């Protein structure tokens, strides 16, 4: 009731300190389907359950490629998640044509991060409402980093995001140690991220038509796997 | 109604706009202005709103303006607004003459002032002026011409009008006793009869009245305009029988 | 209080008051510190109390006197963020000043510039009036030391001598029973530590209290520059008497 | 209710509320008709019963000729009206220098409701509470050509139209009296028939109907008496029914 | 979007008033008394210097205020608007005709320059009216003196003799009663101080009365000799000893 | 330089010592052949012991030197005393950005208690050097050789004005843009000196 | 009165009683936040933060708190963490533009000076929101230590030792009690041994935590901002166990 | 830290670089009619033949506003010029009166001209098209 | 806004194509207690002499006076703008305006336009700071000096103040030097004739403007 009061842009605090319109923001995250990301040491994994609109539609695009060894998958509302992918390949964009250089997923994480926090504070606009998975490989070796639209970026091994995330979030930490060390064999990698995405599901089966894979590596460039690419993995 | 007059861009629900009608409403605040147009002059006259003898009458601008040599408006509500249109109106009809040449036809500087005023109501930012003009003027296409402005940027064109505090009551005793074959003179007496009987104070006395008069007949077909001093209004009203 | 929008902007309540600046007053009193302001022959003395009751807090860095120029000096009634802001750029003001006319600001047309500022803030719809109270001291070269105050709703004025904050009517009043006992409208001592020790016993007379070296803050203007005291100055002053 | 105080709120059920609002003033204004010819464009109008001490030399009419083959009427607000009409001569003249073209009456239409949908774009703007009826031909057709605009933006085409005040009852009548097959063929019958329109909803026609007829090849021609004349011919035709 | 623009401050109710313009003039009515007199040979100008402090000083701070050397001003109401008004009144006269012209402009341009500025500040979304009136009183070469007074509405009027502020009704009375069209400039700044007796509720002498005259030349504050033709000020403020003398004698 | 504009055809030193740093300069202003200006002062005070000399278009110096004057004064409400290489940066940056449109080029002398006294030198261009002692000007041209084998480091506050003495001296000699007197102002810890010598002193040296 | 009904729904304007209640709202955001202190050694600053334990799937060395804004100036902040962060930015950007302007690392006060200007100029519109962090800084520089703590208001002071957070009431407590104790001064490590118990004291919330300590000192880490090595840490969190 | 202006010539052109006057027929196209400007000006002429001193005059009180805010970001921090462009903006933002051109009290208090005067001010410096209160309106709101 | 650079290529198009657009001695010396300015009164179109009592000496303010050489027009509408601009400061400052300060405005005004405004001038004053004496070039440079000539007969006035000038100089010492310097420019340049005008500007004492001073 008194919520209601104190919760009509971001630019208001509530008497007991706190900022409802990032909250309500990061709630929209757990709109979006599941989602799942992880590396060892020399690979890293995103995993997307993909949503139709009904029998007659396609499915929703959740993996989208930043450059030839960067990659996002994205969970919440769209239209932030395009403006922020769009983003994220200008600045691989201006890296690569200004200094020769391949944009580091840690300073990615830091301009999303700078891009987010003002959305937060000023009047007028409105916080994104997405959150992202970055997977990468570069002179510091494979990074996953999970990125929350209050402004926030964490490092991580593996996460999972969206509906339902809870269970292969518990399934990756839960069995760490065994996908951490899987070096130079993409393929058991991810079986790990379809066996914890599956921890997931409720009344649903993977088939070849709502499974998203992608990969980077060493060695091989990002990649995405759709339609009878992931039929092999089941 | 309350709810959609406290800004003047946004429709009532009937389809109205609050604070053009107050904008309107404000007009009858102000002091009584008559023209009236004979078939060789035109003469206006506006009732003042002195209400304390320390004011100074023999310096006379505040119902009687002149906008170029041959049109002149009167003005009922707020001065300071309609000093503002006055002076836009004055550069309006010296820039028609430096460009054409030629004198500013009475109806094209009537029109720009009412489409400013038409567009002081179309922003959020901006209030209606709270200002309704008289304007009296001769032009070589029409002759004499009478005309009236209102906040909402609408204007019309009369034969005798009045606006001010007493429209209803001066326009009904204009209707009666108003001829197309009348000359200057007889205007005359009929603007100051008009005024008197609907003057709220006790006598129509000389300082608080502005006169004024475009007639023909200086050198040639030639116009001029006679605004009256407070002692040629003096001998006006002992002339006319009201004193 | 304040009914409609003359609650969040500067407009017109239809008694004729603008209820934001006069909030902006009573902001002024919130720190609950005095402050005094006497001229001397030749030098202005100001005198702020000085409250630090936080044993964890630095005293040093606690102070409320600032250097505008190398000949003003200026005393804050308020919080201390809005302190900051009026004296940065006061410090702008003079810079640019000297930098367009050649000579020294004076103390009074700097006091004059602020409270052109404020009136800004007090007719603007978008902008507020910072809750301080500005007093600026100086010896100028025209006219000698010099007090000059400035307020939220714009109203700036010199003073033979001032004090302001919640007990000044106090000191007001001391004040001008010593005037009234003198009759010469400034203080006759020629040297600045005379004046400062006068205006160290002034305050404590007022206020019923007593001062130690870490409960005050003392700034003293000269002809050719405003400086502050630090605490063996102080500590000086008050053994002398 | 609640969603009607500014030009960007959608409701519940996907109104725009200050768009209606801006059709309610259209709503007061005087009634104005058109009426598409087999071979020409009546548009007639409903003036409001003149006063004593009014001049009608220089009153302006309630039909405004944007070029010289199209013309103009519109209902709501008029000095809103006078903003549209100016904006649409200055945009005639524009396109003719521009392209060495005059403009089609579509062409003219579609500018004009953008201009009126452009005034729909800010909070701090007033959308013109005007409707209007465009008539004429594409300079080198003999087709007639009959559209009308609404305060929103929108545009359509008709062969017969009414707005404003009264304007259900008008349309009503013209449904029943017009024939898409078989338009009135010659002027005449046309007039008469925008008249007859007319008459169903003014006091006294003699004085309160104004017509105005365009034709092929930019003639535009205003009639007078000659409305005097339709109105006797309308009476004198039902008292003969009767 | 919705910070390309503002809304109007001042907007008409429904009685057809705009309530800020009434609500300033309200604040008007709440500030210390001022007149001013027009004589057959001067203009006199008065008002009181409230002090909110014993402590300051009353020369450094004037409400008359020099606008040209022929024509002065005061004020009744908010102290920082008037003074914003005046230096912008000083900035305007030299712009717009001392260096169009080369000379000074006469007492009801510059007054309709003042009124156009306050008007302008009843018509916008960002700024409040001005909450002062304004007395100016002039001289020049084809008008004579003048005296006027402008509103915070923007609208100004020629008075014989008026008066603004708290005690400004019974003010207007004796003026009224003691105004005549054969005074003189010392017969007016007489009226002017009687007028002032009766509303200065404290201390009445010349360290509490503001008093300025527009008068006959003053060559002796020209600054400079040699130039038959150039005029001194007619404008002058009186020191606070002739007060003194003046009101000590009848 | 723009046509008709006054170009400044001076004779300028600044010499470190083992006290602080002296600056020098002679008093001619010319406008080709004919001297403008028997006596004008050559030394610009930018700081309270940070003092310049100019060279190349008198407006353009003017200017950028009052310039530089606000920003000191604006750095020292601020954060006290600055020291003489923030002086230097700001007349390189100003010099350096407006090249294109401005002809500087700058002495600029300074004293702070941390390093003591310095000497930097900005020529045509923009670009700063620091020097144990510069020379700038048209007759220095004459007396690169001569400083060249009479400057110690360490040296007395008497040797190095004598130093400076007989070097403006046979600058004003040989170059004709070069005038009258010599003016000296000494900064070390004491505080500012200024000094003054005539015709008749360093033309019988 | 800690709610202002009718003056807390906008950000620059003033109470009746001349308060301002939205800079008061983001002072009770920071209430909520994680405990934080800083201590004023003898020749340096130690900086403490008690931190929640996250799942094993998060990189240990790149889940740091204490944030180092310069080589010889380290920051903790407790509040909302993107403002926390933007602040941090913009200090780092100020350390970086005076060091370049001006060929030395920039003073304390200074630094404090232009990050509360910027905080403070956060109070002034209502298009904005005053930050809701409150930051504990320190540093060494020419004239030796310096701790000062920021608040969302704009108003830092320099502070002999600082807390913010949830414990802030407990670990305000311990810090008067030390300086109390210690009127002569302290070493950095008493300081670094001492901030681990404090934060051990105050750390009773109910849950596992971790310590981390930071500290910047002349005579051990020469002027620099470091943070505290596993053997000396280890020390630090027994002698914490021990004294609890 | 600039005294003279720079970088004042264009570095490409278009012919749809004013957005204002775009033609509704050809929209990549300008409005000669409503350009009013004498109708035989093509945007090229404006490239050549120019008083090499104009645009140091044009451009003279921005360039001058310009090093005093870079001076003031180099002496104070980011926050002075942040809130002087802060206040700058919100003046000229609130004014809008199309009837007149004379800038605000306010804005000269806050550039410190109150008592300055200059040229521009002796001379501030008829049409069939484009001299009315709606065309500024829509210039205003960006309608 | 400011002066217009409108019909710029239309007059250089005529002066292309053969259409002709259409088209002094100054002292100031410094004595013991204040500032004297003297010019020559000849005014010549070419070689035509237009008016032969013609007043150079200008008013900044009461006490500051200054004269001009080069475009006259310019020297005029400078030393006007300058004067309005001292005088709207004296009124926001309530005080005596400085002498610097108007170098300061001059100096800057002329700075902004490049040398373009050819506006060559001496001033003198006094106020509240003591006498004052300056030389101001088109370009923005100016200089101090204890005695000043200018215009077309300088060298010549330069010549005579350069053979009779002390430190210690009495009002009629300096008022009979000024006077002879102008003399000495009226008969040896054909520039300068006619009488000679001073000011006379005495430390705490109203400007004496003797105008014609010597026939």
């Amino acid at each position: 009731m008194f919520r209601n009061n104190y919760d009509g842009d971001t630019v208001t605090f509530s008497p007991t300190g706190r900022l409802f319109q990032v909250e309500y923001a990061l709630e929209a995250i757990k709109q979006g389907s599941v989602t799942v990301g992880l590396r060892s040491n020399t690979h890293a994994v995103l995993v997307a359950l993909k949503r139709n609109a009904d029998e007659l539609s396609s499915y929703q695009k959740k993996i989208i490629k930043c450059d030839e060894h960067m990659g996002l998958s994205l969970a919440g509302l769209a239209p932030d998640a395009r403006v922020l992918s769009n983003y994220l390949r200008q600045q691989c964009n201006y890296s690569s044509l200004v200094f020769n250089r391949k944009l580091a997923v840690e300073r990615a994480g830091h301009l999303l991060c700078d891009k987010a926090q003002k959305n937060t504070q000023s009047y007028g606009g409105r916080p994104y409402g997405v959150g992202l998975l970055i997977i990468g490989y570069d002179k510091s070796g494979a990074h996953l980093l999970e990125f929350q639209p209050s402004g926030n970026v964490t490092e991580l091994y593996g996460t999972a995001i969206g509906a339902r995330s809870q269970g292969a979030k518990t399934y990756l930490e839960r069995t760490l140690d065994t996908f951490i060390k899987i070096d130079g064999n993409p393929d058991e990698l991810i079986k790990a991220g379809v066996e914890a995405i599956s921890q997931s599901l409720r009344d649903e089966s993977l088939t070849v038509d709502n499974l998203s894979i992608a990969i980077v590596g060493k060695d091989t460039p990002f990649t995405i796997y759709d339609g009878e690419a992931v039929a092999k993995y089941i | 109604s309350r709810r959609y007059d406290s800004r003047t861009t946004i429709f009532s629900p009937e389809g109205r706009l609050y604070q053009v009608e107050y904008a309107l409403e404000s007009i009858s605040h102000a002091g009584t202005a008559i023209g009236i147009m004979a078939s060789d002059g035109i003469v206006l006259a506006a009732e003042r709103k002195v209400t304390s003898t320390l004011l100074e009458q023999d310096t006379s601008t505040e119902k009687l303006y002149k906008l170029n040599d041959k049109i002149a408006v009167a003005v009922a509500g707020l001065t300071a607004d309609a000093e503002i249109l006055i002076n836009t109106a004055r550069i309006h009809a010296q820039n028609y003459l430096k460009t054409y040449n030629e004198d500013i036809p009475v109806e094209i500087l009537v029109r720009r002032l009412s489409d400013i005023k038409q567009g002081y109501t179309q922003h959020g930012g901006l209030r209606p002026f709270g200002v309704s003009f008289i304007y009296a003027g001769y032009d070589d296409r029409y002759g004499y011409q009478l005309y009236t402005s209102n906040p909402s940027g609408n204007y019309t064109g009369w034969k005798a009008i009045s606006v001010g505090a007493n429209t209803s009551a001066a326009q009904t005793l204009l209707q009666m006793d108003y001829k197309d074959d009348m000359k200057v003179d007889d205007a005359i007496e009929l603007a100051l009869k008009t005024l008197s009987k609907t003057t709220d104070s006790s006598a129509l006395t000389y300082d608080r009245l502005e006169f004024a008069t475009i007639r023909k007949g200086a050198n040639d077909g030639e116009v001029y305009q006679k605004i009256f001093k407070p002692q040629e209004i003096k001998d006006i009203l002992v002339k006319t029988g009201i004193t | 209080s304040a009914a409609g929008y003359d609650r969040h902007i500067t407009i017109f309540s239809p008694e004729g008051r603008l209820y934001q600046v006069e909030y902006a007053f009573k902001a002024t009193n919130q720190t609950n510190i005095n402050s005094l302001a006497v001229r001397g022959k030749d030098c202005t003395v100001v005198i702020s109390q000085k409250k630090v009751p936080d044993k964890l807090l630095d005293p040093t860095t606690v102070s409320y006197i600032f250097c505008i120029s190398r000949t003003i000096g200026m005393v804050v009634n308020g919080p201390i963020p809005d302190a900051r802001n009026a004296a940065l750029r006061a410090k702008a003001e003079a810079a640019e000043f000297r930098y367009k006319y050649g000579y020294d600001m004076p103390c009074d047309v700097l006091a004059k510039r602020m409270a052109n500022l404020s009136q800004i803030y007090t007719q603007r719809a978008y902008m507020r009036p910072l809750g301080v109270i500005l007093t600026f001291v100086s010896v100028d070269e025209e006219l000698g030391p010099s007090i000059y105050k400035t307020d939220p709703a714009g109203y700036y004025v010199g003073y033979k001598a001032t004090a302001t904050g919640p007990k000044q009517q106090e000191i007001t009043t001391n004040l001008e029973n010593h005037f009234k006992k003198s009759k010469i409208d400034h203080i006759n001592e020629e040297s600045w530590e005379k004046v400062v020790e006068f205006a160290i016993t002034h305050m404590i007379d007022a206020l019923g209290t007593e001062f130690s070296k870490n409960d005050l803050e003392v700034g003293v203007a000269t002809k050719d520059k405003f400086f502050t005291l630090s605490a063996e100055n102080i500590e000086e002053r008050l053994v002398a008497i | 209710s609640g969603y009607d105080r500014a030009l960007s709120i959608f409701s519940p059920d996907g109104h725009i509320f200050q768009v209606e609002y801006a059709l309610e003033a259209v709503k007061r204004g005087t009634c104005a008709v058109g009426v598409k010819g087999k071979n020409c464009v009546v548009l007639g109008c409903e003036r409001r019963s003149t006063l004593k001490l009014q001049d009608t030399r220089i009153t302006p009419s309630k039909v405004s000729k944007i070029d010289s083959h199209v013309v103009l009427s519109f209902s709501g607000l008029n000095a809103d009206s006078r903003i549209l009409i100016e904006k649409a001569r200055v945009e005639a003249q524009s396109h003719r220098l521009t392209l060495e073209d005059p403009v089609t009456v579509e062409y003219l239409t579609r500018y004009v409701a953008g201009v009126q949908q452009r005034y729909t774009q800010s909070g701090g703007v007033r959308p013109f509470g005007v409707s209007t009826l465009i008539a004429g031909f594409d300079p080198r057709d003999d087709e007639p050509k009959l559209y009308q605009t609404e305060p929103s933006g929108i545009y359509s085409s008709w062969s017969a139209q009414t707005i404003g005040r009264n304007s259900k009852t008008v349309r009503e009548f013209l449904e029943k009296n017009y024939d898409r097959k078989e338009p009135p063929a010659t002027v005449e019958e046309c007039v008469k028939l925008t008249v007859r329109s007319l008459l169903e909803v003014v006091q006294t026609g003699a004085k309160n109907i104004e017509i105005t007829v365009v034709k092929p090849d930019s003639d535009i021609v205003a009639l007078s008496e000659e409305i005097n004349q339709y109105v006797t011919q309308i009476e004198q035709e039902k008292q003969e029914q009767q | 979007m919705t910070d390309r623009y503002s809304f109007s401050l001042t907007t008409f109710s429904p009685s057809g008033k705009l309530g800020q313009i009434d609500y300033a003039l309200t604040a008007v009515k709440q500030g210390v008394t001022s007149l001013g007199i027009k004589a057959t040979n001067g203009v006199v100008i008065a008002t009181e210097k409230k002090s909110s402090s014993p402590l300051a000083m009353s020369e450094t701070l004037s409400k008359v205020s020099l606008l040209t050397p022929d024509i002065g001003a005061v004020y009744s109401g908010m102290g920082p608007d008037y003074r914003v008004l005046v230096d912008k009144s000083r900035k305007v006269a030299h712009t717009s005709y001392k260096r169009i012209y080369g000379e000074y402009p006469p007492t009801k341009l510059l007054v309709s320059e003042v009124a156009k500025i306050m008007q302008e500040a009843t018509q916008s979304g960002g700024v409040r009216p001005f909450g002062v009136s304004l007395l100016i009183a002039g001289h020049d070469e084809f008008n004579g003196f003048s005296l006027y007074q402008v509103d915070p509405s923007g609208s100004y009027f020629p008075w014989k003799a008026t008066a603004i502020g708290k005690g400004s009704v019974a003010a207007k009375t004796f003026l009224e009663k003691r105004w005549n069209d054969e005074l003189e400039l010392e017969d007016a700044i007489h009226i002017a101080l009687l007028t002032l007796k009766e509303s200065v509720e404290g201390e009445f002498n010349g360290d509490t009365i503001e008093l300025a005259i527009i008068g006959d030349e003053n060559p002796d504050l020209l600054g400079y000799t040699g130039i038959p033709t150039d005029k001194g000020p007619r404008f002058r403020k009186l020191t606070s000893q002739e007060i003194n003398d003046r009101l000590e004698a009848l | 330089l723009k046509k008709g504009e006054v170009s400044l055809g001076t004779s300028i030193m600044a010499v470190t010592f083992k006290d602080g740093v002296i600056l020098g300069a002679d008093s001619r202003t010319t406008t080709g052949a004919y001297i403008a200006n028997r006596v004008t002062d050559k030394l610009t005070r930018v700081h309270d012991k940070i003092w310049c000399c100019r060279s190349g278009s008198a407006a353009d110096t003017q200017a950028i030197a009052d310039i530089v004057q606000y920003h000191l004064e604006l750095y020292t409400s601020q954060y006290g005393t600055p020291s003489t290489e923030t002086a230097a940066s700001v007349f390189k940056e100003l010099c350096y950005e407006n090249k294109d449109n401005l002809t500087a080029g700058i002495i600029v002398a300074g004293y702070d208690d941390k390093n003591k006294g310095e000497v930097y030198t900005i020529p045509l261009g923009g670009s700063v050097h620091k020097l144990p002692y510069a020379i700038a000007g048209s007759g220095s041209t004459f007396i690169y050789g001569y400083c060249d084998k009479n400057f110690r480091e360490n040296m007395s506050k008497e040797e190095t004005v004598d130093f400076i003495k007989h070097s403006l001296s046979q600058a004003i000699k040989w170059d004709g843009s070069s005038g009258g007197v010599i003016r000296m102002v000494v900064l070390t810890a004491a505080g500012v000196e200024r000094l003054i010598f005539y015709p008749d002193e360093y033309e019988q040296l | 009165t800690s709610i202002g009904t009718g003056y807390d729904l906008s950000n620059s304007v003033f109470s009746p009683d001349g308060r301002n209640f939205q800079v008061e709202y983001a002072v009770k955001a920071v209430e909520n936040g994680t405990t934080s202190i800083g201590i004023k050694c003898n020749d340096g600053v130690v900086f403490a933060v008690e931190k929640l334990i996250t799942s094993k799937l998060l990189v240990p060395q790149k889940n740091v708190k204490i944030q180092v804004v310069d080589r010889h100036i380290g920051c903790v902040y407790s509040g909302l963490i993107p403002d926390g962060r933007h602040l941090v930015n913009r200090g780092r950007e100020e350390a970086a533009s005076f060091k370049k302007l001006y060929k030395t690392p920039i003073p304390i006060p200074a630094f404090a000076d232009r990050l509360g200007q910027y905080v403070q100029a956060h109070t002034l519109y209502n298009s904005v929101r005053p930050f809701g962090v409150s930051t504990i800084f320190g540093g060494v520089d020419k004239n030796g230590a310096h701790l000062y703590m920021l608040e969302p208001s704009g108003s830092y002071w320099g502070y002999k030792g600082a807390a913010t957070g949830k414990g802030r009431q407990s670990a305000k407590a311990e810090l008067e009690k030390l300086v109390d104790h210690h009127p002569e001064g302290l070493s950095a490590r008493e300081a670094v041994k001492q901030a681990a118990k404090i934060i051990y004291l105050a750390h009773e919330d109910k849950k596992d935590f971790e310590l981390e300590i930071s500290w910047c000192s002349l005579s051990e880490t020469n002027g620099l901002h470091k943070f505290v090595k596993g053997d000396l840490l280890q020390e630090a969190i027994d002698f914490a166990q021990k004294e609890i | 830290m600039n005294i003279v202006p720079q970088d004042t010539f264009k570095s490409q052109v278009s012919t749809d670089q004013d957005k204002s006057v775009l033609s509704s027929a050809v929209p990549s196209l300008p409005d000669t009619l409503r350009q009013q400007e004498g109708g035989a000006v093509p945007l090229s002429t404006q490239l050549n033949d120019r008083h090499p001193l104009e645009s140091t005059l044009k451009n003279w009180e921005t360039t001058q506003r310009q090093r005093q805010m870079e001076q003031y970001r180099q002496i104070f921090g980011i926050a002075e010029p942040m809130k002087r462009t802060m206040e700058m903006e919100i003046v000229n933002r609130t004014d809008f009166n199309p009837l007149s051109t004379n800038g605000s009290i306010h804005r000269d208090i806050l550039l410190n001209k109150e008592c300055s005067i200059d040229w521009e001010d002796v001379y501030p410096g008829s049409t069939m098209v484009g001299d009315d209160v709606h065309s500024k309106i829509e210039k205003q709101l960006g309608i | 806004a400011g002066l217009s650079f409108d019909n710029y290529q239309r007059n250089n198009f005529l002066a292309e194509n053969s259409h002709t657009q259409p088209k002094t001695t100054i002292v100031g010396v410094k004595f013991n207690n204040g500032v004297v300015i003297a010019a020559d009164t000849r005014s010549t179109q070419g070689p035509i002499v237009a008016d032969k009592n013609c007043a150079k000496l200008h008013r900044i303010s009461p006490k500051i006076w200054c004269a001009g050489a080069g475009t006259a027009a310019d020297t005029e509408a400078v030393t006007q703008l300058i004067g309005s601009n001292i005088e709207l400061h004296s009124l926001y400052t309530s005080r005596e305006p400085r002498v610097v300060s108007a170098l300061q405005m001059l100096k800057q005004h002329l700075f902004k336009y490049q040398g373009h405004i050819g506006a060559y001038l001496i001033v003198a004053g006094v106020d509240p700071t003591g006498s004052h004496l300056f030389s101001i070039h088109a370009h923005g440079s100016t200089d101090v000096g204890y005695y000043l000539s200018l215009g077309s007969g300088s060298l010549a006035a330069m010549a005579v103040l350069e053979s009779h000038w002390k430190q210690d100089l009495t009002k009629e010492e300096a008022i009979k030097l000024a006077s002879d310097a102008i003399q000495a420019g009226i008969w040896n340049d054909l520039g300068s004739g006619s009488n000679v005008d001073v000011c006379v500007m005495e430390i705490g004492k109203d400007a004496e403007y003797l105008r014609n001073y010597t026939p």
